[PDB]
């Protein structure tokens, strides 16, 4: 009778047609990943275009139904993500120019190699080659050699491609009625239609800039300690009052500082917690690993693995018969099919990663009852964050003594907690200023606040001021440094990694308080507590069917994203660093550079 | 001196799609319901209005065997007083229904690699089905006031939709062959007993 009845009829027709094609497209990528052959490429290409042409065909019909006359919110949200036409709005000529530039940068990133002038016949790629040199080498020049050469060759190739990439993505968003293309990425956090929960696309920038102001007290002392320890290993090449060199940060881009934990460890004579030597003597295999992981989610009340899971999933590298990518990915193929692809080795890290990839599966099985278009994370940052809180539960000394890995007589004290937090402080806190820096840079480029010639000039002004990192060698406008990074040239919005941090500690303080924990938060374990699982499962099943501001209020009891749990989690570390930093200079100036003497 | 032929009803290789659901009249024989219950090869076996131990010795003049194939999570939609797509638009049991419900896992047979599309179900119909009504009409569904004229298009949909079954699907998805038995007493004498 009305447009409402027609819409509910269309969206019902769309759901049962989508499961069949979307399952085909994901299963084809599965058969591509586990078994890599030319025959599997066409199977992924055909099934990938059939799904690409399906959403392209449905979007034409979906725009017929106006969103104005539909009062039902759950129906209104389904058409919202469906009626956005994406790249199809551009002309057919620029349509191929966009995918060409995207496919060109993807090959340059993967096939980009560095070649030493000494023996031009031998060259090295980034992975594994350059990633191993940056991490394990203590030499100044060797670390600088991989830092300059990677951005020298790759930077010259991607820059003329990237300048055209900015113009193309703008004309796409301008026809979508967005102020710029940066607003299109921020459109995931957009909330409208509910009184008091409305969260504007532009409120994100004002909120992130506010939340990052309170992390600086934690990060500046985290920087002053790392600069103090590495100063002994590099007396001439690191200034005490200046910013850290870029290539000394432990890897290529300085994203994760975990590699510095070896030199920056607070206490060397205290034993580090590792379950590796305990697992080898117990001779566990891939089967028993996830059974301990499946046993975890049963203790909180979440449902366990399906019987078809263990049969259809490939949990190990199937020998030399077929080649496969070992990058861990949690696959949701729909139709109640869930698979985890991992190359299993015996380590403490894989066991901690084991809960992560299984954490996503616990999240996907929860909203599986939701309709198709509503199957996703509530925002783009929850889906990754739910897997992170599970890894924090398995890294506590309480849980490792529960399943029998670590000896019961292991003696905890003040020196053990500080050693554990600093590892988590390098990974979790160390990546926040870099992420906020990268996003704030993109957002000013797409908006137009930065002219094309000031890109590299404004970049290293953000490097020095925000993150306190100075370039070891100056770069002119010919190089583009950020383009060489994975997420920059692959067209993936990188703000996900900042929000998952602020969300994981809110869940951590909310779920542990539901478990009635006593004492500091980093010693918390959600095992055996059924209250925590029920409070978490309330959000897990909702998916994106409800606004993320509403679903967040259930779990953490707050409508806004706040950093207060973060400083509460590292509160033991922050109190210890202030005493160690009283003899060290806190802060950095942007005027110093290694190449100016 | 004959056993009711449930052998061909349950062990048949091919059943009907839920809209095609096949009715088979059973009369003038003696049925053993204990071999059904005591087999323990059935996933879900429930009776309504009569106990399985009571129907073992008892006499009903008419026994209808309604067999079809539906999805796992949709089996709970077969019962008196239920809603959903299968209940309203496909196969509808009355509230007074006196019969039993039988379901077992067909995944080893019906589902095949790459999916089996021959199993179909009616996703849209203008109204709800009255108890025990088979409507096989393929006529185009009309969502709005726009004339369909038997061609698909905008606000006109083809009501029959197929279930993809692939052996790798999740268990709830995986096909179950459901056989609904009905029992009544009418003016005719009862030739069927224990
Ligand atoms: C992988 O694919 C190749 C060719 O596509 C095939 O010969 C081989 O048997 C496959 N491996 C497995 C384990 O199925
Ligand atoms: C929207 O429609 C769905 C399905 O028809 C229904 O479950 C939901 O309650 C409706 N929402 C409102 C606010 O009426
Ligand atoms: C998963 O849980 C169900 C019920 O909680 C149980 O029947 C099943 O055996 C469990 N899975 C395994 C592999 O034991
Ligand atoms: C959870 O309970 C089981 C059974 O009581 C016990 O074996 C295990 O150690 C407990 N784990 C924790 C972390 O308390
Ligand atoms: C179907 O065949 C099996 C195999 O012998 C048998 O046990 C079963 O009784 C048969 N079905 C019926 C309804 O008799
Ligand atoms: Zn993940």
């Amino acid at each position: 009778s009305t447009i409402e009845e027609q819409a509910k009829t269309f969206l019902d027709k769309f759901n049962h047609e989508a499961e069949d094609l979307f399952y085909q497209s994901s299963l084809a990528s599965w058969n591509y990943n586990t078994n890599i052959t030319e025959e599997n490429v066409q199977n992924m290409n055909n099934a990938g275009d059939k799904w690409s042409a399906f959403l392209k065909e449905q979007s034409t019909l979906a725009q017929m139904y106006p969103l104005q006359e539909i009062q039902n919110l759950t129906v209104k949200l389904q058409l919202q993500a469906l009626q956005q036409n994406g790249s199809s709005v551009l002309s057919e000529d620029k349509s191929k120019r966009l995918n060409t530039i995207l496919n060109t940068m993807s090959t340059i990133y993967s096939t980009g190699k560095v070649c030493n002038p000494d023996n031009p016949q031998e060259c090295l790629l980034l992975e594994p080659g350059l990633n191993e040199i940056m991490a394990n080498s203590l030499d100044y020049n060797e670390r600088l050699w991989a830092w300059e050469s990677w951005r020298s060759e790759v930077g010259k190739q991607l820059r003329p491609l990237y300048e055209e990439y900015v113009v193309l993505k703008n004309e796409m968003a301008r026809a979508n009625h967005y102020e710029d293309y940066g607003d299109y990425w921020r459109g995931d956090y957009e909330v409208n239609g509910v009184d008091g929960y409305d969260y504007s696309r532009g409120q994100l920038i004002e909120d992130v800039e506010h939340t990052f102001e309170e992390i600086k007290p934690l990060y500046e002392h985290l920087h002053a300690y790392v600069r103090a320890k590495l100063m002994n290993a590099y007396p001439s090449y690191i200034s005490p009052i200046g910013c850290l060199p870029a290539h000394l940060l432990g890897d290529m881009w300085g994203r994760f500082w975990t590699n510095l934990y070896s030199l920056t460890v607070p206490f060397g004579q205290k034993p580090n917690i590792d379950v590796t030597d305990a697992m080898v003597d117990q001779a566990w295999d891939a089967q028993r690993i996830f059974k301990e992981a499946e046993k975890f989610f049963v203790s909180v009340g979440l449902p366990n693995m399906t019987q078809g899971f263990w049969e259809n999933s490939m949990l190990t590298d199937p020998g030399n018969v077929q080649k496969a990518v070992c990058h861990p990915t949690a696959w949701d193929l729909g139709k109640g099919d869930f698979r985890i692809l991992m190359c299993t080795k015996v380590t403490m890290d894989d066991f901690l990663t084991a809960h992560h990839e299984m954490g996503h599966i616990q999240y996907d099985m929860a909203y599986a009852a939701q309709p198709f278009l509503l199957r996703n994370g509530a925002n783009e940052g929850f889906h990754e964050a739910v897997g992170e809180i599970m890894s924090l539960s398995a890294a506590t000394p309480k849980h490792l003594k529960s399943i029998g890995l670590l000896s019961p007589d292991f003696q905890e004290d003040n020196e053990t907690e500080i050693n554990f937090l600093l590892k988590q402080a390098l990974t979790i806190v160390g990546t926040l200023p870099f992420t906020y820096m990268l996003e704030k840079w993109r957002w000013m480029v797409f908006k137009g606040e930065i002219p094309k010639d000031q890109w590299m000039k404004k970049w290293w002004e953000m490097k020095r001021e925000i993150v306190g990192v100075v370039e070891p060698v100056p770069h002119d406008e010919t190089y583009c440094d950020p383009a060489s990074l994975f997420h920059v040239s692959n067209d993936y919005s990188f703000i996900r990694y900042y929000t998952r941090t602020l969300y994981q500690f809110q869940f951590q303080e909310a779920l542990c308080q539901a478990a009635k924990h006593e004492g500091p938060l980093h010693k918390c374990d959600i095992s055996n507590s059924t209250e925590a699982g029920q409070k978490l499962f309330n959000m897990l099943r909702l998916g994106k069917s409800e606004p993320w501001t509403l679903a967040l209020e259930n779990v953490v009891g707050a409508k806004n994203m706040n950093v207060r749990p973060l400083l509460n989690y590292f509160e033991p570390l922050f109190t210890w660093l202030k005493d160690q930093n009283k003899n060290s200079f806190v802060g950095w100036s942007t005027d110093w550079s290694p190449y100016a003497d | 001196t004959n056993l009711c032929p449930f052998g061909e009803v349950f062990n048949a290789t091919r059943f009907a799609s839920v809209y095609a659901w096949n009715r088979k009249r059973i009369s003038n024989c003696v049925a053993d319901y204990s071999v059904l219950y005591n087999s323990a090869s059935f996933s879900t076996f429930k009776c309504y209005g009569v106990s399985p131990t009571k129907l073992n010795d008892l006499c009903f003049t008419n026994v209808y065997a309604d067999s079809f194939v539906i999805r796992g999570d949709e089996v709970r939609q077969i019962a008196p007083g239920q809603t959903g797509k299968i209940a309203d638009y496909n196969y509808k049991l009355p509230d007074d229904f006196t019969g039993c419900v039988i379901a077992w896992n067909s995944n080893n047979l019906d589902s095949k690699v790459g999916g089996n599309y021959n199993y179909r179900y009616r996703l849209f119909r203008k109204s709800n089905l009255k108890p025990f009504e088979r409507d096989i009409s393929t006529e185009i569904y009309q969502a709005g006031s726009t004339p369909c004229n038997g061609v698909q298009g905008f606000n006109c949909y083809f009501p029959l939709q197929s279930y993809g079954f692939q052996p790798t699907n999740g268990v709830g998805y995986q096909p179950y062959r459901v056989v609904v038995l009905s029992f009544e007493l009418l003016h005719a004498p009862a030739t069927v007993c224990g």
